């Protein structure tokens, strides 16, 4: 369900499909997917960040707890008194 | 009204005027063109901005620099549009590591006009705020340049607000021999003028690079990058509005105890490298024990072989300030981290409201960061090492002709090598506990 | 009608009193835009308490808005209650606040003091009898306490017998949201000992102990702390605005609360404060009213009453409650710690009852303290200058402005002779 | 009016009172939300025992909650009648006691008793004629017995004209659910002896032995086997809750029941207990509920009744009875079972009536014994102390967490103390 | 709420760790990437973050690679913080000093960062799990370097140790003798609690009790992780007599030194067993008393029990475990110490055992029993006598020396463990005063 988290696509690791020529993932000699996410046959990306060994969400995920909460603060707990209500209307039938 | 002028001095100091204005770009609104396709309302804009007739927004900065290439590299590449063409002030010939030529013949054919160039740049100005020198310590432009420079600023504009930006050496792998020879006088002569002075050392850039953003072989294109949010983060309050607004008269008030003490130290909050943040969580408390790690600190010095005398924290995005004053109470209590026995109160707290804006690259995208500035005594081992450096390099009168034969006198070693020794007695003197 | 001008000088006490206005906005019945929108005209009847009357009925405060910095100023514009502010007194200063005690008192701080003082008399007699003189601000900081307190100065070297309250915020024990809070602040306090009549000194930590314990938040903004304040600085002024049985204005706060003349620090407190659980169970009386108005949780400052001897106390309550339980709980709580209040002073408590609940329940009460505890408070601003005063530390900025030691030093020394008066009377 | 303040302390003393608190709502027509949903009208009319007048009519127990364990209020919060306490009272902690006597009494238990008395001075605050308090607990085991004692004792100095009901667990013989179970039995018990009025010694192989024996249960579960608890303690508390000839509250029972200052550990007793196959077949009348109250078969202590003589019997009838056979089946009893009663004290029953029995039935009785077999409990308990003190078994994390070994002692001399006179008075 | 913070070292440890949050995924809900496919059950052994990516808190440290690559390249390279997994560079080599004394700082610094960073996110630390043996260089002296500085940092909380011993008859190694001691010398000031499990009683268990003569270690740390979620349930969930990790370590540890206690578990059918048996809760108390499933093998009719913890969870009502313990002890080849009257603690838990896919069945009743027995101080001598044998003549003592060994410190560690045999021979004689 890493898909269903945020719109646009997980970031997707780097694949056969674009390994560009002239670039220092360049092996050759049957390359396939998986020595690219398995992450110690991955050379470093040189200049960028290590390869992931998964797919991770884009680039508009807020990281961490961002605790929104509930209540509606002093104004809340100051501008109104609970008083007691009821729903009595038994339906003991 | 809150405005800043930001020269860049030097290779190192240009590189990181490049980076920083990559990330103000992007930033603001403004393309990196100059326009802004908003269709409106701002005012935010007006801090490190112009207004031109339609949109132009030509930034407030000044590139020098005395060789051509690098400032060559700014009018050739991406961002030539979005500076002024005369703000590109090249020199004509490299000043090669030595202050003496930056700082005894070739300077006084560019001098004013850099001078002039800072002038009417602050006549743009209603409230001009403060000077952002961004050098080394290294080359002969950003040491020779940036001192008399330095020097020149304070006899016109004296009573303003003076920050700097520098590249502090290397305690080990350096990139010139004469990085103590053109440290020792570029410090000697800015200290009686420098307001304060945030370090970077780029071994601790490595080191905080190769662990936290888990990277072997990224460039200084991802070294300066940092250095863009630790700026960006620092002149936030001025730009957005926040909880405890911050300004650079309250930061010179506040980082420094003494006149000459003034070399507080930069931290960067979450540096995960977006592969890893899913990982973890990055609240107030772990981010603000991050800063006090010995391992995130911008600069080699050993937090625990030393006292904290006074340190600012700039929480920037959605930061509840009561949970700030939990982790700062946890941190006080906390006993590996020593501060001078006259110091109760040392601790800063602002809060903005501005989330960080990453560029697409090394950082992940956080809606928290805090910039940590700690004035400390853990500065003072690597003051050592690099007049040690010094005292054995100057010994045997090795690399003095080029610098005597050039139009410095000889004998100003001797007289830094005095200055920083009152340097390291006063930054004895900070440490004993009281006994009177 | 009696009147009262209300100036916000600083970050702290600016945002304090810009939400104050919103606050009563509610208990008047003015929107943002000035027009009266409210359900009573008993309400209308002391508009001119706090509000100036403007043509079509749109209704203006008046308030002065200083800073040394446009920055809060665009802020308190560009706020919720925006459009309500009078554009003449937003005085401010295209400078820097440096949070400097001598910037703000002895340098180009003081040279905006002469269009606020301007300002302040253009409504000192658009008015009847001007009684008061509300400012907000913090001790430790800048402007609010070297400006802030120039002002106190000027304004009552110019008005000198009207009564003064000055709504700060002093520094927490626990934490430090400044380095220069003691060099501020107790040369904030060094005017504030003789000249002002009606200190509120509301430290930040205990509205967060207040929103955690009490309210029980989890997210506690500064418009969460700062609403307390407000509501305490909306009930101590509701005999002067609204009717009620045993009315006491100012003045009458002043009398009964100032038994020395340099013995003046109120501990603020609001005590219909429940959080929003603990709200459904609860079951308001005015028994339990005074309890948790003495309760030593909804008190609004770090000073332990169980460590400090009280000397007089105040409740303004609010609502329509009968006379004889407020004042009959009021004699059982001394009766039942009478050694926590003094014998000097029998009878040492005051209750004003005014008739109209605040807008969202069905009464409080709003709690003043005189006591000892505040000693304690001193003692460790003391102390806390004296470790930084030892190396003179932090002081060639002060230097450089305008100060001396001998100034400090009598300031430290009026801190000391501070403390002996609320611990003497306590040693009977 | 008159009040009794219940507190519990401990994982089994809150379910103790969580089952009790259901019973007392279904008795006074309580339901889970707070309100009263009845059938009686003079069912209403002494709520203020232990129920609290809230404002529109969800009644709030005047009970507060305490436990190291931060679970056991979860699991209270999440039971059937759990929305019924104030939130204010679930004073909790972040913390395990971990069965330790030594960690409840001189550690975090003794940092969270200013708290827990701060609610229990508001709850006994706002009441009009205290009679006193009733704490649940179990005396093998952590939290309820050092906290448990620690608390008893600060409120019995504290309210020294207030009597105290401890309704304690104490170890079986049978099995041991804690392991140093004795050693928190006899360090407990030596502050219940200068401390409470009112003990109550119930044995969990006795509520075993009442379930399979009298009730005919198959899986008996901890539901079950304090509300057989919750019935008893129901049962006590009566006479001060509805009307009835021959009332007897709580302090006229323990004048009557305790000769002696130290003697007043209690063995209770239901006895209108029918198993459901065997209900249909009953003839509900006074001579078998007699007979039913003084057999070794409802006796909730794990000590048959016929090894020592009672001092004192208690009878608290509940149901619409005449009571001249009431009389004369306690003179039947005593004349009877005359080995096992005193001699020294003449008539040595006492007797009470209340109209209204427990709903689901139609006449009910409760039984408070106090005899000379509580000897043999409290002297198992010595023996079974000694067998670990003589060679210093789970005594490192009692002297690591702060205690004494004079006082291990002490409590054990206190024990022998106690265990002489029960010898003395049913030897004569 | 209540945190517990688990370290898993050597090989050892970190398959049963494997193992371990195998288990735990499926018990508690999070898909083996660590999302949650939709409360407080969750934040005792994992934490919570972006998302809903659940982080456990664990730091599987080794001083090589390819046991923390597995994890790294398998499907639960999402599950654990890549920072956390940390691996060195070199071998221990069955070697006490490079597990201790060489190879040691460039590693101790790290898993103390991230311990303390775990510990800082903890509101409440009890106890921590380690997990390890007493066999290889790894666990023998990284275990014991981990003990020291946690026990100097936390003295106030609570370290449970989870050993597997080495076995008396079969073992893997040569110098097991040597590092068992060599550890144990250490761990014993600072451990407070060391449950400890021997291979070849699994072994025994596997072959004889879940019906299959050939499952492989994958299923032989299947039984430890089982073991480990029934010990710490109470913890994770709801209860009867809910039994806390301070409970156990203060109702199962009766003198300083004494802390050994040998687990055994309730049914280990196969799942062509279920059907044909009623599975009673008195019967399954007697095969965890009964001499033959203690997964330590000695023998406890040779001994004396002193304490012993039973946690029973599912479906068991308080007083058939009651008759239970009341059965087990008027039986009377169960022989306690005369100075321990309370020989029990009962825990009950109202959640069965989750079903890995695997060999274990789905029984709704299973008691973890935990024995304080001397017994074990035969065990204690088995190893004592290997030691001695191989001392005798200083086999194998060079490459320890070498590597920065002080040669008196292997006789401290013998007559400390000498000495440990007579504090049990103290504690075991009977009452004659
Ligand atoms: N951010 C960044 N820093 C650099 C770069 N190149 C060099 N530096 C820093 O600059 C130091 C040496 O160059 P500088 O001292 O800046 O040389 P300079 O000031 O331009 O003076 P000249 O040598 O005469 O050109 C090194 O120690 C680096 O720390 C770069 O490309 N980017
Ligand atoms: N359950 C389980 N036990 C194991 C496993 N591997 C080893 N053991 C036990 O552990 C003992 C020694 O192995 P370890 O302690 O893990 O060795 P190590 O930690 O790798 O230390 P080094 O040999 O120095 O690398 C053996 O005698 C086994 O009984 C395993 O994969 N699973
Ligand atoms: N109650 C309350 N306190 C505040 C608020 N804003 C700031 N403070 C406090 O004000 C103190 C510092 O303000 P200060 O330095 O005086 O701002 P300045 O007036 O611009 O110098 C801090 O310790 C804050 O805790 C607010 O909105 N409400
Ligand atoms: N009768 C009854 N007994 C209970 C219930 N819950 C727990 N117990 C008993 O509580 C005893 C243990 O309590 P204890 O260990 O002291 O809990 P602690 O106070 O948290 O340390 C056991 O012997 C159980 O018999 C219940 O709901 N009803």
């Amino acid at each position: 369900r890493t898909v269903s988290q945020i719109c646009p696509p997980p970031r997707r690791p780097l694949t056969v499909a674009d390994i560009r020529p002239g670039m220092e993932n360049d092996r050759l000699g049957v390359v396939r997917d998986s020595m690219f996410q398995n992450p110690l046959i991955v050379k470093a990306e040189l200049g960028k960040p290590r390869e992931r060994s998964s797919s991770l969400p884009g680039i508009d995920f807020n990281y961490g707890l961002y605790i929104r909460g509930l209540d509606g603060g002093v104004p809340e707990a100051i501008g109104h008194w609970n008083v007691f209500k009821q729903q009595p209307t038994c339906p003991h039938e | 009204q809150r405005e800043c002028i930001s020269v860049h001095v030097g290779q190192a100091g240009v590189q990181i005027g490049n980076a920083c204005w990559e990330l103000y770009c992007l930033e603001h609104g403004i393309q990196p063109d100059g326009q802004m396709p908003s269709d409106k309302g701002d005012d935010s804009f007006n801090t490190f901005f112009s207004e031109t007739g339609a949109g132009k927004h030509v930034p407030r900065a000044v590139f020098v620099d005395l060789e051509p290439t690098v400032i060559d590299e700014v009018r050739t590449g991406t961002y030539r549009q979005l500076f002024h063409p005369e703000q590109l002030i090249t020199g004509k010939e490299d000043a090669a590591n030595n202050y003496a030529r930056g700082h005894y013949t070739i300077g006084k054919e560019l001098i004013d006009l850099v001078l002039d160039r800072i002038r009417k740049l602050a006549d743009q100005c209603t409230g001009l705020q403060g000077f952002l020198i961004f050098h080394s310590f290294g080359g002969g432009t950003g040491s020779g340049f940036t001192s008399l420079l330095m020097e020149r600023l304070s006899v016109d504009y004296g009573k303003k607000s003076k920050l700097e930006f520098s590249i502090y050496p290397a305690p080990q792998v350096s990139t010139a021999v004469v990085e103590p020879y053109n440290s020792i006088l570029t410090t000697h002569t800015t200290l009686e003028h420098s307001d304060c002075a945030f370090m970077v050392d780029n071994e601790a850039i490595y080191d905080i690079c190769r662990r936290n953003l888990d990277i072997e072989r990224p460039t200084y294109t991802n070294l300066n990058r940092l250095i863009s949010q630790i700026v960006s983060s620092i002149t936030a309050s001025l730009r957005f509005d926040g909880a405890l607004n911050v300004d650079l008269t309250e930061f010179q008030t506040n980082l420094v105890p003494y006149p000459r003490i003034h070399f507080p130290l930069a931290t960067y909050a979450p540096v995960i490298s977006a592969e890893k943040a899913y990982h973890e969580q990055l609240s107030v408390a772990e981010i603000t024990n991050a800063c006090f790690e010995p391992a995130n600190q911008m600069v080699k010095c050993d937090p625990r072989h030393g006292k904290y005398m006074a340190c600012c924290l700039l929480y920037r995005g959605d930061v509840v300030p009561k949970d700030v004053n939990a982790a700062i109470a946890a941190i006080k209590t906390k006993r590996s981290i020593q501060f001078v026995d006259w110091c109760p109160t040392g601790f800063k707290v602002g809060i903005n409201y501005q989330p960080p804006t990453v560029v697409p690259g090394d950082l992940a995208k956080v809606q928290r960061a805090v910039c940590m500035l700690s004035n400390t005594t853990a500065i003072a081992e690597a003051w050592a090492r690099l007049d040690h450096k010094f005292d054995l390099m100057y010994a045997k009168r090795a690399f003095v002709h080029w610098y005597v034969g050039e139009g410095m006198e000889e004998g100003e070693f001797s007289e830094a090598r005095e200055d920083m020794a009152a340097l390291e007695k006063d930054y004895e003197e900070v440490g004993m506990d009281s006994v009177e | 009608m009696r009147e009262i001008v209300h100036l916000q000088a600083g970050q702290c006490g600016n945002q304090i009193g810009a939400k104050f206005w919103e606050v009563i906005s509610d208990e008047h019945g003015i929107d943002p835009t000035g027009t009266y929108h409210g359900d009573s005209d008993l309400q209308l009847e002391r508009i001119n308490v706090y509000y100036n009357e403007a043509t079509g009925g749109k209704y203006v405060p008046r308030a002065v808005l200083v800073d040394l910095e446009p920055g809060t100023m665009d802020s308190v514009r560009s706020g919720p209650f925006g459009q309500i502010f009078r554009p003449d007194n937003f005085v401010f200063g295209q400078s820097g606040a440096g949070n400097n005690w001598a910037k703000g008192h002895y340098t180009e701080g003081a040279e905006l003091v002469d269009s606020v003082l301007d300002v302040v008399r253009k409504e000192a007699e658009s008015c009847d009898c001007l009684q008061g003189f509300q400012l907000t601000h913090s001790l430790g900081g800048g402007t609010g306490s070297g400006m802030g307190t120039l002002l106190i100065s000027k304004i009552r070297e110019e008005y000198p017998d009207r009564i003064m309250n000055t709504f700060s915020v002093v520094p927490s024990p626990k934490v430090s949201d400044t380095v220069v809070e003691p060099y501020n602040a107790t040369l904030s306090v060094h005017q504030l000992v003789e000249n002002t009549d009606e200190t509120y000194c509301i430290d930040n930590e205990a509205l967060y102990d207040i929103c955690f314990r009490t309210l029980k938040l989890t997210t506690p903004t500064y418009g969460d702390l700062n609403h307390l304040v407000s509501a305490t600085m909306s009930g101590v002024t509701t005999c002067l605005r609204f009717p009620g049985q045993l009315n006491a204005d100012l003045r009458k706060l002043a009398v009964n609360m100032v038994p020395f003349p340099r013995l003046h620090f109120f501990m603020p407190g609001f005590a219909p404060l429940t959080s929003r659980g603990s709200q459904q169970y609860r079951a308001l009386t005015v028994p339990e009213l005074t309890q948790q108005m003495f309760d030593a949780k909804n008190m609004m400052a770090a000073c332990d009453p169980r460590h400090g001897r009280y000397l007089t106390v105040a409740a303004v309550f609010r609502g329509r409650m009968s006379m004889k339980e407020v004042d009959e709980q009021m004699l059982n709580v001394q009766n039942k710690n009478s050694s926590y209040f003094v014998e000097w002073i029998p009878n040492n408590v005051k209750t004003a009852v005014c008739d109209i609940p605040p807008r969202g329940l069905k009464m409080s009460a709003t709690f003043i303290g005189n006591s000892t505890a505040i000693q304690e408070l001193f003692k460790r601003i003391s102390e806390q200058f004296t470790a930084m005063f030892r190396r003179k530390a932090f002081l060639h900025w002060y230097t450089g402005e305008g100060m001396d030691e001998m100034e400090f030093t009598e300031a430290e020394s009026n801190m000391n002779d501070l403390g002996n008066p609320v611990v003497t009377r306590g040693a009977c």
